[PDB]
């Protein structure tokens, strides 16, 4: 696992001063197309990035410039950045292919009745999905084995923090007694879509 | 399509630092400055990688170079405070007497320092709490959580409370069983 090295810039109640920089790896279709690019963030402002794609230092701010005339001028340093979306970039990926980009959690449903106002039928259902990886995942409402899709609000992805994800779709429904609804959900996680049911 | 990001920020005159490798948006792990040593964000990672804390600690005595070069060059321009957008939710749906967790979610803030303390009923709770290194995004700003697993009950009510400088009073997150 390699950490990109960094040059120095040119020159040389209390107020708050920050500085930040970011390496970005970015895969499109897998490893077959790499791109880095970095940013040097003064307070909230971008004022100098590199981008694979241009191959050199360029200003996003009037602070950015000099920085770019200065290390552009370093030329071991663009050779060695333009040669970085492998050496570092594509290097990472094969380090940690195995338990990031190959990882899949399954996720836990359950299904449970609420009010939407204090009418106190239960009007509304919900349908709790929590603890999968990775994001993408598709969950659908069928009421007495027919798709519901008109009533349908929703929770979006919501990210815990601990590499699992979690979310709520709900159905704005009229509770008929001796009638089943099935909340099913399709993840990557699984070969063959989740069902659970509710019965009124 | 995937990205991996590499972000390291400095601070002053606070002279706070920081050093992590961010995955679609989950903390791959973060260095701990005061230990010397890496902290993955699940333990599972040490077993197939390993990083060299060492070339972390050399990229920060950079940061805090080139922060205190731009900073002069900015006409010693202060930052402006930008205060978070607190959001309290649990791990799972709630039963009671049934463990479950429950996560502050700070988000949308700068600069990076920022003071959580759970608040259970009016007394404050330190046990079995946990916390992530501010998170990289993309408009510069910062995200951070602060978990607490606790014991749902009728009668017991948590709140998050944090203070930032970006605001005037101490933001109040209240949670409690309703039904
Ligand atoms: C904690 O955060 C508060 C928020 O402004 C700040 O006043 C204080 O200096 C911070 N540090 C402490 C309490 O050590």
């Amino acid at each position: 696992w390699i950490s990109l090295w960094k040059g120095f810039s040119f020159g040389s109640t209390r107020p708050r001063f920050l500085w930040q920089l970011k390496f970005e790896c970015h895969f499109f279709n897998g490893t077959e197309r790499v791109r880095l690019l970095e940013r040097c963030i003064y307070n909230q402002e971008e004022s100098v990035r590199f981008d694979s794609d241009v191959g050199e230092y360029r200003a996003v701010t009037e602070l950015g410039r000099p920085d770019a005339e200065y290390w552009n001028s370093q030329k071991d340093l663009l050779e060695q950045r333009r040669a970085a979306v492998d050496t570092y970039c594509r290097h990472n990926y094969g380090v940690g292919e195995s338990f990031t980009v190959q990882r899949r959690v399954e996720p836990k449903v359950t299904v449970y009745p609420s009010k939407t106002q204090p009418l106190q039928h239960h009007n509304l259902l919900v349908c709790s999905v929590s603890g999968f990886y990775p994001g993408s995942i598709e969950v659908r409402w069928f009421r007495n084995g027919q798709e519901e899709k008109a009533g349908v609000v929703s929770t979006g992805l919501i990210q815990n923090g601990d590499w699992t994800f979690q979310t709520l779709v709900m159905l704005e429904t009229v509770p008929r007694s001796g009638e089943v609804y099935t909340c099913q959900v399709e993840h990557p996680s699984v070969t063959s879509p989740l069902t659970v049911e509710w019965r009124a | 399509e995937h990205v991996i990001i590499q972000a390291e920020f400095y601070l002053n005159p606070d002279q706070s630092g920081e050093f992590m490798f961010d995955f679609d948006g989950d903390e791959i792990f973060h260095v701990d400055m005061a230990k010397k040593e890496t902290v993955w964000r699940l333990e599972e990672f040490g077993r197939f990688a390993s990083f060299e804390a060492q070339g972390a600690l050399a990229n920060i005595a950079v940061d805090k170079a080139n922060l205190e070069i731009m900073t002069k060059r900015s006409n010693y321009t202060p930052i402006t405070n930008v205060p978070p957008e607190v959001t309290v939710l649990t791990n799972s749906p709630v039963e009671l007497r049934e463990p479950n967790v429950l996560i502050c979610f700070i988000d949308k803030f700068t600069p990076p320092v920022v003071n959580v303390t759970w608040l259970r009923n009016g007394k404050p709770v330190t046990t079995g709490v946990s916390e992530t290194v501010f998170l990289p995004r993309e408009d510069h700003l910062f995200r951070k959580f602060h978990y607490l697993p606790f014991l749902p009950s009728t009668e017991d009510v948590y709140d998050c409370r944090v203070e930032h400088w970006g605001l005037d009073e101490p933001l109040l997150k209240h949670w409690e069983f309703d039904t």
